[PDB]
């Protein structure tokens, strides 16, 4: 099972079957055969395996990283503090990449699920994708194969200088 | 092949996915934007005076 | 849901089982082709169930089962797509390849490598089903390259024959130009839309989508053998008849049309790509039918026929009717494969004679193949209420009553008349008249495999168009209000072609001799396209390879500039240095000159 | 990294104290054991590299190259033991000793944290290969090939030594972990232009660049089979590793100083593939194919984007495996017919069917059939170069067409057609040759299932 | 498919074809009767005979071997050698 | 042109080759049997009209203009036999024509499946290696000084010995292996 | 009359339309006899080496070795730098390099100038 808030999904609404004709549809008979011959033995085997798994129980944990000071409060050419800040920045870079992956998966799921009316019913997913892609592009794009926290700090400083000049010339 | 198949979370990809799930849930619950345009806080950055 | 995806994935796994069965085998397999045929029949049933589910409800799904790779933001997973196209194409392909493998059990019976032949056929089918069920462009490219490589391995089946090797390499070359187009489209999609999965491509919906559409058009030109990259399809007749009947008739060559069908949300908002596709399709269908009018090899006639039909498919793609194009794919597969099978039967009964000038009198000698050939040619020409009527006439009706290029419509109609002409040319020269084959007669068609395969494809070519066209859901608005002359255009054009070619054959029967014209030599010699291109382009490329790159640059000049000149300079300096005469007087004179130069000219004492 | 160095130097008393008939068995067995042991380097982290000591470290770029080297050594031991059958025992032990020494230098090269130690090992690799080529090569011009190879490498690499010492004196350290945090922009001047040339020309020669590639169709041809395998599979990748490590110090001057070599290597692969189309020698054809693929890697490194770097390292590993297998197949043909001419022995599929299957698989991986890692690397480099500029897709498509053309020309010429009438010494394939082919093929096919371990340090 | 051949069948078929020729009296020819001398035929008659036998047996005899086929026994022996009969 | 036993093509050979090519191409243009018979008789009459011509230059000019006439009126693609060069099944079975020297590399385990065949192979090889020196001695004394003039080989003059250079043209593979 | 067959580089004149084929003079007969003698002598050598029962190897062909040595190891000894060689080398060596350099430099300059003004649509571009 997963968390239904990070991966949302609307409630399923299926119509009732109305046999207008008198011809028996083979799909109901095939579903009966599938439940008799396939679903029952697989369910029994999984029950046995889960019983074997419940005899001994051990846990694995999600690794927690405490926050260290970032590169903005590191002295220049101070390898210890800069090393810790660089490792933290790389971890957040990986997490941001997977956040963009999550939003992309949401968008693809909406496009497949809504059917032919996807252009109207997937407006919110498109807006979320556009916003998160704009944030990712403003944060991490055009850094090169040798990206580091200093490059990202320089890019953010240049963008902030451009924004300050733009708001000065528009004042 | 058996050793490569069961490598213990090579380059932290699965951990990154789990942490991204946690962060997306936390930011979506409180109405926060999922990602900001600036990696570092503008408050702790001194722009050059011009 | 738990039956749909299970049955689709088990159809694919069932198809891939006999490859592992033959790879892990030690002794000689006990009737391995029968095992492959039984496997394919079971897979056809197993894939036939989910299409019934889709016909009942409309259930389309996407199964992204195995996560493969994550390249930064991009995520590649083993994703399969069960939609309208996959469910309407997989059982048709499985049915046709079932009939083809029974015909191969009859046909390649005396081949000492029949197991390798059936393994190659199954590999091609596996790669094609990877292609048609693909979700992202990477899996689509995997299927693309797989069917290309299997085409290379199957065309050159008799590898001791040089012409098979030339045909296979030529097919590879044209498909690699198509690969250039595919690579450009995939690169544009990744760079501009940050995805390879089709759902995100359709969701983002670019407006300035000219460049990826031209990439896809080039790829479909390469794969489906449109004009410019056509001649590999008629050159591919060097392989065995079942290879032609499956790949180069019904399954492999429709991959470009299928690729352009899948991207119909992109092409439906672009008039430029639609006009390009319409013009290219009309050019292809008329040029290939005109080439087919005066051919003498029966397999070359059918190859030109299926290239003309693919041009018609490109036309009906270009008039914004992609579901009609897919319906025509599913229609055309049946009767084209069975026409190839009957031509192979005629070839086998006359000791590997593929010339229609050495046939005739086979109307009563081989009655079942005659019946099947007549039914297939009538279904191909567009006889009413056969399988071809339910797709081809709707294509012509939509082409007439649309905002269309005038010239493209004109050459489409002329190509339809030409299809009628060469169909009755085949029927006249291969069945009617007096025998022209050699004296000893070993004519036989009484094998259960050949009869059963032809019978199954005959029932398909009789009723499958009706069943499919009545079972598919309406994905567009059918145009059914038109003037009388536009409604009767296809039938009148086919009837006119039949009358013209009947008169042509009757005039052929006369006792008169005429010198050939330039039109006859233009049509018979394939429009001079292969004779010019295959002699000119390899000449230029290979001469540039040897006279410029291999000899002039790296064997002459790149060797001259850096190493040889430096070596000669050091040799000359060494010969000047060491050429002293061994006299103390000259050495001491040099010492005095050195002292004087250092003291006066260089000022080393300051 | 001492847990791999010490068994490698302990291979030397193993080959110098074995019996007269058990040297191959012992050396192959223990090298395979160390190759199995080399998998412990896969303890890589998403943020930090695996730093062992002050002198040694191994990130996710050097790890595939290390595993490739330590796996390649027993393949060369299995390949080189048929043509050294009648050799003196002391010369046989000397040959195995040079192979062991080359593997030791190679595994000390990829893990060197200091740049000058990397340089010292990278130029210590010259002596065993030169000795192998010029001593156990079969032809007259092996001496000329050794001279060309040695002098191209040294003329390219002496300014690299001067520039590295200058960087040490100016920055204060050549430690790669320090230089990641102490790096400075390199401005536009003539001094920095010649700094870039001095730091880059050694690895441009070793890769090789088009125009500096004249030593390759000699050293790759007059070498023995083990020499050709280690030259194609590992030694060309020292240049790639060097440019990946050294580009960090050369910014932002790379963005305009990389233009002439990008034009040399984009046009160069077309020229080398066209040369491959009209080659009468099989070994020379494989060498020129290596030149084309390394030109692709040069372009990928020079445009310096993440996709290009991942494609470059994947393409490096894939081309190493494929070129080694192709050289082994050509060597088997040479042992059968005693000539390197491609037109002499034809139609070998009717005589050697499983070898023809191995030939087909090697040719298919040469033309980047998906989903092989060859195609993964080539595709990623193509995507990144398309992002660089759009006409690069025209150049890449032309290169792919000619690559498929010459690979299938190789296959059709050697294996298909009518067999040669007067050649009647075509023995059946030994178990040793088939085992060598399968040990080249099966890792290459298995790596398509988990391709994430060959995608560099920024996967 | 492909029924086998024998010298008796080859000789019978070649004599059948040569017997249906109007320029040869059927009561005079035999297995070793010459064409120019024993039957009085031109070179064009020999060429047409060779083309008729090619059409009968379905395979082509090259000209450099067709000029030397001068009696029915040599035609039989040539066909027997080219098709590898009595194995 | 290219002949093994002759250095040239005679005039009569050129006329006969032209006659055969013209009749084959006329059959290609005239696919029906009766029509081909009629036009073949017309062509035969045309060829017989100039049969008795003793002028060599006039016969040469007639041959040249006949070749020009044939080249103007040839079929774009004539009928080629399936096994003839350029045919559809030409050199098709070359992949199955394994030479006979590959049987010497068979393992003894699979050589035991055919004992009598391999005994016959052994006595055939014994005969070949016994007759080789005799046949090369026969060939040595029959070649004139200065090399052979044509490519024709002599037969065996006396009794007991086989014709010289016989092995690879007797043990050639069958047409359908 | 009939249209004369004009030969081209890629379509040779047929042997039945060559006026020099019908030559009957004794010099051409002597030449053809000499060529047949050379061919027959070489064929005799090959067949003597070919039908030897005691041979198991490769009948070496000096013509093939001659061809490979001419194709590979003679080009630089028989190369003289003159106007033609230098002109062709400058045309085929530095021509395409300069052409592609100017093409790529112009394209990248245009793209980099459009990017910095914000005129180039880069909305979803985060892969590079
Ligand atoms: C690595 C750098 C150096 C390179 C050279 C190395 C040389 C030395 C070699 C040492 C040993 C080999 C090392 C690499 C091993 C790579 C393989 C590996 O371990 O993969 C792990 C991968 C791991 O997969 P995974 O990552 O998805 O698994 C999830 C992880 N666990 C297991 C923990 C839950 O293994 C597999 O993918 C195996 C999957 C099951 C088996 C395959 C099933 C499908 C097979 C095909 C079916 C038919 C399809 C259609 C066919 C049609 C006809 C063609
Ligand atoms: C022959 C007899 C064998 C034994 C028979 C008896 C047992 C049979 C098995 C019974 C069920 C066992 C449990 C279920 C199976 C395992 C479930 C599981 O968690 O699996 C782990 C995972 C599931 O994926 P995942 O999402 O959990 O993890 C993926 C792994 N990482 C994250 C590292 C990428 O892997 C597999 O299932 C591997 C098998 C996949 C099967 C198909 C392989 C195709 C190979 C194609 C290669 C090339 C692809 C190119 C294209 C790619 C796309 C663009
Ligand atoms: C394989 C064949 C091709 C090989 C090509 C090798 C590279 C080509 C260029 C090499 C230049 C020489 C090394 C330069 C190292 C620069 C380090 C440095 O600090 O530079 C900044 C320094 C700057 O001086 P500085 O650093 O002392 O001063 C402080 C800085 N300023 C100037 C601001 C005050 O550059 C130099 O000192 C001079 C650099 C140019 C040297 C020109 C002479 C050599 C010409 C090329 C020779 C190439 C090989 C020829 C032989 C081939 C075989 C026969
Ligand atoms: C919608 C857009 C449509 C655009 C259409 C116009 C553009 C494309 C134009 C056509 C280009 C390809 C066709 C020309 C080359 C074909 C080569 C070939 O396969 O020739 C076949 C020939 C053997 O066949 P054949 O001679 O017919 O045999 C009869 C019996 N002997 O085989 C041979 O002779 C073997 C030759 C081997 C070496 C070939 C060297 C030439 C390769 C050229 C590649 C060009 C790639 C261009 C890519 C551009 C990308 C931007
Ligand atoms: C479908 C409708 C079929 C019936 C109406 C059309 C008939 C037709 O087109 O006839 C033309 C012609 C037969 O007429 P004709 O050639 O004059 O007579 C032959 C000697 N009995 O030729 C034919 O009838 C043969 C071609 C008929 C093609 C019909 C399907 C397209
Ligand atoms: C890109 C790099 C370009 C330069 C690479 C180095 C030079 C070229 C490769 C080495 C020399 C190649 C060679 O063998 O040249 C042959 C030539 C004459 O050799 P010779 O002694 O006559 O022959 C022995 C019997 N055959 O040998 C000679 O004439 C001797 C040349 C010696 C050059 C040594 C390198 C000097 C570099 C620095 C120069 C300052
Ligand atoms: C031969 C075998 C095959 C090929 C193998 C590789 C050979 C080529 C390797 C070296 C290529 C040349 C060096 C790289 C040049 C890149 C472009 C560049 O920066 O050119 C310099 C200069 C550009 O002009 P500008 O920008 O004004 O320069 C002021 C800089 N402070 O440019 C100019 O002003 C024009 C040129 C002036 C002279 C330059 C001499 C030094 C560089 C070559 C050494």
């Amino acid at each position: 099972s997963w968390d239904k808030d990070v991966y949302p999904e609307p409630p399923r609404r299926t119509p009732a079957p109305s046999p207008q004709t008198s011809l028996p549809n083979p799909i109901t008979y095939l579903t009966k055969a599938f439940d008799l011959l396939v679903d029952r033995p697989v369910t029994l085997v999984r029950e046995f395996i889960e019983r074997q798994h419940a005899k001994n129980k051990y846990y694995y944990y999600h690794r927690e990283f405490r926050r260290v000071p970032d590169i903005t409060e590191c002295h220049e050419k101070d390898v210890l503090c800069m090393f810790e800040a660089e490792m933290q920045w790389k971890r957040d870079y990986k997490v941001d990449q997977e956040i963009v992956n999550i939003i992309q998966e949401r968008l693809k799921a909406c496009q497949q699920r809504e059917g032919e009316s996807h252009r109207q019913n997937c407006a919110k997913e498109l807006q979320q994708f556009t916003q998160v892609v704009k944030a990712y592009q403003d944060r991490y794009h055009d850094l090169g194969a040798h990206y580091s926290a200093r490059k990202c700090l320089a890019k953010q400083k240049q963008r902030m200088l451009a924004e300050r000049k733009a708001t000065k010339e528009a004042a | 092949s058996t050793f490569v198949a069961y490598l213990p979370d090579y380059r932290m990809q699965e951990w990154a996915r789990r942490e991204a799930e946690r962060l997306v849930k936390y930011r979506e619950a409180h109405g926060l934007p999922l990602m900001e345009s600036n990696c570092f806080d503008p408050s702790k950055i001194q722009l050059p005076e011009d | 849901m738990n039956l749909f995806s299970s049955l689709t994935l088990v159809t694919l796994i069932l198809l891939t089982m006999p490859i592992a069965a033959i790879n892990f085998n030690t002794h000689k397999f006990t009737n391995y082709p029968l095992y492959v045929k039984t496997t394919i029949s079971c897979a056809f049933i197993t894939s036939m169930i989910p299409t019934m589910m889709f016909i009942h409800t409309g259930q389309e799904m996407i199964i992204s089962n195995w996560h493969w790779l994550t390249i930064q933001t991009l995520k590649l997973s083993l994703s399969f797509k069960m939609d309208f196209f996959s469910m309407m194409f997989v059982p048709v392909a499985l049915f046709v390849t079932w009939s083809i493998m029974e015909f191969s059990m009859w046909y390649m019976h005396s081949d000492p490598n029949i197991n390798q032949f059936f393994k190659y056929l199954l590999l091609f089918l596996i790669t094609m089903l990877i292609l048609v069920t693909a979700n992202n462009l990477f899996q689509l490219f995997i299927g693309w390259e797989g069917v290309g490589i299997m085409s290379f391995l199957l065309i050159g089946w008799w590898y001791g024959r040089t012409d098979a090797n030339t045909a296979a390499l030529q097919a590879i070359l044209y498909n690699r130009i198509g690969d250039i187009g595919f690579i450009l489209a995939m690169a544009w999609f990744l760079i501009n839309l940050n995805t390879w999965d089709l759902q995100q491509i359709f969701m983002l919906n670019p407006n300035d989508s000219n460049l990826p559409l031209m990439g896809l058009i080039l790829a479909a030109t390469g794969k489906s053998a449109q004009f410019g990259l056509h001649p590999w399809l008629p050159s591919a007749m060097e392989g065995p008849t079942p290879v032609s009947a499956l790949l180069h008739s019904s399954t492999m060559v429709v991959a470009g049309i299928f690729l352009l069908i899948r991207f119909y949300p992109l092409t439906e908002n672009n008039k430029f790509g639609q006009s390009i596709m319409l013009c290219l399709g009309a050019m292809t269908t008329l040029f290939t039918a005109m080439c087919a009018l005066t051919q003498n090899d029966i397999k070359k006639i059918i190859a030109f026929s299926t290239s003309s039909q693919l041009g018609l498919m490109m036309v009906t793609i270009g008039i914004n009717q992609p579901h009609l194009a897919f319906l025509h794919i599913c229609t055309h597969a049946f009767f084209k494969a069975m026409l190839f099978m009957c031509s192979g039967s005629i070839i086998h009964s006359l000791n590997d004679e593929q010339d229609i000038r050495k046939m005739g009198g086979l109307f009563k000698a081989m009655p079942f193949t005659t019946t099947a050939l007549i039914i297939g040619s009538l279904a191909l020409t567009g006889m009413p209420f056969l399988t071809g009527f339910y797709s081809k006439d709707l294509i012509i009706e939509s082409a007439n009553t649309s905002y269309t290029n005038a010239w493209a419509l004109l050459m489409t109609l002329v190509a339809t008349s030409f299809t009628a002409i060469y169909s009755t040319r085949i029927i006249f020269f291969a069945l009617l008249g007096q025998p022209r084959f050699p004296t000893l007669i070993n004519i036989n068609e009484n094998n259960p495999f050949l009869i059963n395969s032809i019978k199954r494809l005959l029932i398909g070519s009789l009723f499958a168009g009706f069943i499919i066209s009545n079972n598919i859901p309406p994905m567009t608005i059918p145009q059914m209000t038109m003037p009388h002359y536009l409604k009767m255009t296809a039938l009148t054009v086919t009837i006119l072609g039949f009358i013209l070619a009947l008169e042509i054959s009757n005039t052929t029967h006369y006792l008169k001799f005429n010198y050939p014209s330039n039109t006859f030599k233009f049509s018979n010699l394939l429009g001079y396209y292969p004779t010019i291109m295959h002699r000119l382009t390899p000449y230029m490329n290979l001469t540039m390879s040897q006279k410029s790159a291999s000899s002039l640059l790296d064997l002459i000049w790149l060797e001259t500039i850096l190493p040889k000149t430096i070596s000669l300079a050091q040799m000359k300096m060494s010969t000047t240095i060491t050429s002293q005469k061994g006299l103390i007087k000259l050495y001491f004179l040099s010492f005095l000159i050195t002292i004087l130069i250092s003291t006066t000219l260089l000022n080393f004492h300051e | 990294m001492l847990k791999y160095i010490i068994p490698t130097m302990m291979l030397m008393p193993l080959t110098w104290l074995s019996k007269n008939s058990m040297i191959w068995i012992n050396t192959t067995l223990h090298s395979l054991l160390i190759s199995l042991t080399s998998l412990l380097l896969l303890n890589q982290f998403g943020d930090n590299s695996l730093n062992f000591s002050l002198t040694f470290f191994s990130d996710s770029l050097s790890t595939p190259l290390l595993i490739l080297t330590m796996w390649l050594l027993p393949l060369m031991l299995m390949a080189s033991q048929h043509h050294l059958s009648k050799e003196n025992l002391a010369r046989k032990k000397l040959f195995i000793s040079m192979l062991i020494l080359l593997q030791l230098f190679l595994i000390m090269t990829f893990t060197a944290t200091e740049l000058i130690f990397f340089y010292i090992m990278f130029e210590a690799t010259l002596v065993p290969t030169l000795i192998i080529i010029t001593r156990w090569g079969n032809q007259t011009e092996r001496l000329n090939a050794g001279l060309y190879f040695l002098f191209y490498t040294l003329a390219g690499s002496l300014p690299l030594l001067v520039a590295l010492i200058y960087i040490q004196n100016t920055m204060g350290s050549l430690n790669f972990l320090i230089l990641q945090y102490w790096v400075q922009p390199m401005p536009n001047s003539w001094s920095n232009t010649f700094m870039w040339l001095a730091c880059m020309m050694a690895f441009m020669v070793k890769m090789p660049l088009y125009g500096l590639h004249l030593w390759l169709p000699k050293a790759h041809v007059e070498a023995p089979i083990a020499g050709s395998m280690v030259l194609a599979a590992i030694l060309l990748k020292l240049g790639g590793y060097g440019m990946m490590r050294i580009t960090l110090l050369l910014n932002p001057i790379t963005d305009f100083m990389a233009y002439p070599f990008i034009m040399l290597s984009l046009w160069g692969m077309i020229m080398t593939s066209s040369i491959c189309l009209r080659q009468t020698d099989l070994k020379s054809l494989i060498a020129y194919s290596s030149v084309s693929h390394m030109a692709l890697v040069i372009v990928a490194i020079l445009i310096q984007t993440p996709w290009s770097y991942m494609g470059a390292t994947a393409l490096m590993i894939a081309h190493g495996l494929t070129s080694s297998m192709l050289f082994c197949l050509a060597n088997s043909n040479y042992e059968r017919v005693h000539s390197r001419t491609m037109i002499l022995a034809r139609g070998l599929q009717t005589l050697l069917p499983l070898m023809a299957a191995w030939w087909l698989l090697a040719s298919l991986t040469n033309l980047a059939l998906p989903p092989s890692i060859n195609l993964i690397g080539e595709l990623f480099v193509v995507m990144s170069t398309f992002s660089w500029s759009n006409i690069t897709i025209i150049l890449m498509g032309l290169n792919m067409v000619i690559t498929a053309l010459y690979s299938l020309y190789m296959l059709i010429t050697t294996q298909r057609g009518k067999h040669t009438h007067h050649i009647n010494n075509i023995l059946p394939s030994f178990t040793r040759e088939n085992a060598l082919m399968s040990l080249h093929m099966l890792p290459l096919l298995l790596l398509s299932l988990n391709p994430k371990i060959i995608l560099g340090p920024l996967y | 498919d492909a029924p086998p051949l024998t010298l008796e069948g080859i000789k019978d078929r070649v004599l059948y074809v040569l017997k249906l020729y109007d320029k040869i009296d059927p009561e005079k020819l035999s297995v070793n009767s010459h064409f120019m001398k024993d039957l009085g035929l031109d070179s064009l008659d020999q060429v047409e005979i060779i083309m008729a036998m090619e059409d009968e047996f379905g395979f082509e005899i090259p000209d450099i071997d067709a000029e030397k086929l001068m009696c029915p026994q040599e035609i039989v022996d040539y066909i027997a050698d080219k098709k590898d009969v009595y194995e | 042109a290219f002949l093994p036993s002759a250095a040239y093509l005679t005039h009569q050979q050129k006329v006969l080759q032209l006659y055969k090519r013209a009749l084959r191409h006329l059959e290609s243009r005239c696919v029906h049997r009766d029509k081909y018979r009629y036009f073949a008789c017309l062509l035969r009459a045309r060829f017989d009209e100039h049969k008795n011509e003793k002028d060599m230059v006039k016969a040469t000019q007639l041959l040249r203009e006949a070749e020009k006439e044939f080249w103007h009126g040839q079929h774009p693609q004539p009928y080629i036999f399936p096994e003839s060069p350029g045919g559809t099944s030409y050199e098709r079975y070359e992949c199955y024509k394994v030479p006979e020297w590959c049987l010497d590399d068979w393992h003894p385990s699979e050589k035991a499946m055919y004992p009598d065949y391999f005994a016959k192979r052994e006595q055939w090889k014994k005969l070949r290696r016994e007759s080789w020196e005799r046949e090369v001695k026969q060939l040595q004394e029959e070649t004139p000084v200065g090399g052979p003039r044509t490519e024709a080989l002599p037969p065996a003059r006396k009794q007991g010995d086989l014709p010289p250079l016989w092995w690879h043209i007797v043990t050639r593979p069958r047409e359908r292996p | 009359s009939f249209p004369k067959y004009e030969p081209s580089r890629l379509a040779s004149l047929p042997t039945t339309l060559d006026p020099a084929e019908y030559d009957i003079s004794s010099e051409t007969r002597k030449a053809q006899a000499e060529r047949l003698a050379i061919r027959s002598r070489l064929k005799r050598e090959y067949q003597l080496q070919y039908n030897d029962p005691s041979r198991r190897g490769v009948v070496e062909d000096p013509a093939l070795i001659r061809w490979t040595c001419a194709r590979s190891a003679n080009v630089y000894p028989n190369f003289r730098p003159n106007t033609k060689t230098s002109l062709l080398g400058a045309l085929f060596g530095i021509g395409p390099l300069i052409f592609w350099y100017y093409v790529f430099k112009t394209d990248r300059d245009r793209k980099e100038k459009l990017i910095q003004e914000g005129k180039l649509d880069r909305t979803f571009n985060i892969s590079y």
